[PDB]
């Protein structure tokens, strides 16, 4: 996020990081329950990647994090790679996340829910702060 | 769901 | 360019119609724009949350998807519209 600000450690408990075998963070995710993570389809997650929950400082070795194996990738059949539409993938974890003060789920809306233009929302992540 | 134990400060 | 510590930013939701002004035909029903406010999601943010607080809790309204190749803070960021996809999510959890 460009022009963001550092979050209070553990205040976005559903925020997970998707890491490759090399420990490289390549995408964000959101816990919706102890066994499922919502992410973007274009993230191209594979069962060889790992879900990392409870992190604040990806550089710290002293945080109580949870490196969770992925049991299965569920890419929405409606996903269109060409237009990046219906960009959502579900990740079923092999072993359930242990919820804590720093690891919990985000709520999901109802299909009929209205989110009006002008509403102020928040986005979080470890993406570039400078392009 | 949706209520952080540790409240985010915007 | 890449942060160690988790970043956050407040940003407004745009209407698809208004968004089409910036992105045109790239904008589909299953997409929701936010930003163009002095902040921008960027490479590595993808798949993360776009949450809105109401009746005390945070709801996933969007999923970081795409935007300006430059992460311009004056162009709206494009997120996967969760309302358009929540039915699929629920079905998927139900069946698995």
């Amino acid at each position: 996020i460009v022009n963001g600000e550092e979050a209070v450690p553990g205040s976005w408990p559903w925020q997970v990081s998707l890491q490759d075998k090399t420990g490289f963070h390549f995408c964000g995710g959101s816990l919706i329950n102890e066994n499922w993570v919502v992410t973007a389809a274009h993230c191209g997650v594979t069962t060889s990647d790992v879900v990392v929950a409870g992190e604040f400082d990806q550089g710290s070795s002293s945080e109580k994090i949870q490196k969770l194996k992925i049991a299965k990738v569920f890419k929405n059949s409606k996903y269109n790679s060409l237009t990046i539409n219906n960009d959502i993938t579900l990740l079923k974890l092999s072993t359930a996340a242990s919820f804590s003060q720093t690891v919990s789920a985000v709520c999901l809306p109802s299909a009929s829910d209205d989110f009006a233009a002008g509403t102020t929302c928040v986005t979080t992540g470890w993406g570039l702060t400078r392009y | 769901c949706g209520v952080p134990a540790i409240q985010p400060v915007l | 360019n890449t942060p160690d510590r988790l970043q956050q930013a407040s940003l407004p939701l745009l209407s698809n119609t208004n968004c089409k002004k910036y992105w045109g035909t790239k904008i589909k029903d299953a997409m929701i724009c936010a930003g163009a406010s002095g902040v921008s999601s960027c490479m590595g943010d993808s798949g993360g949350p776009l949450v809105c607080k109401k009746n005390g809790a945070w709801t996933l309204v969007g999923i970081v998807s795409w935007g300006s190749s430059t992460c311009s803070t004056s162009t709206p960021g494009v997120y996967a519209r969760v309302t358009a996809l929540v039915n699929w999510v629920q079905q998927t959890l139900a069946a698995n």
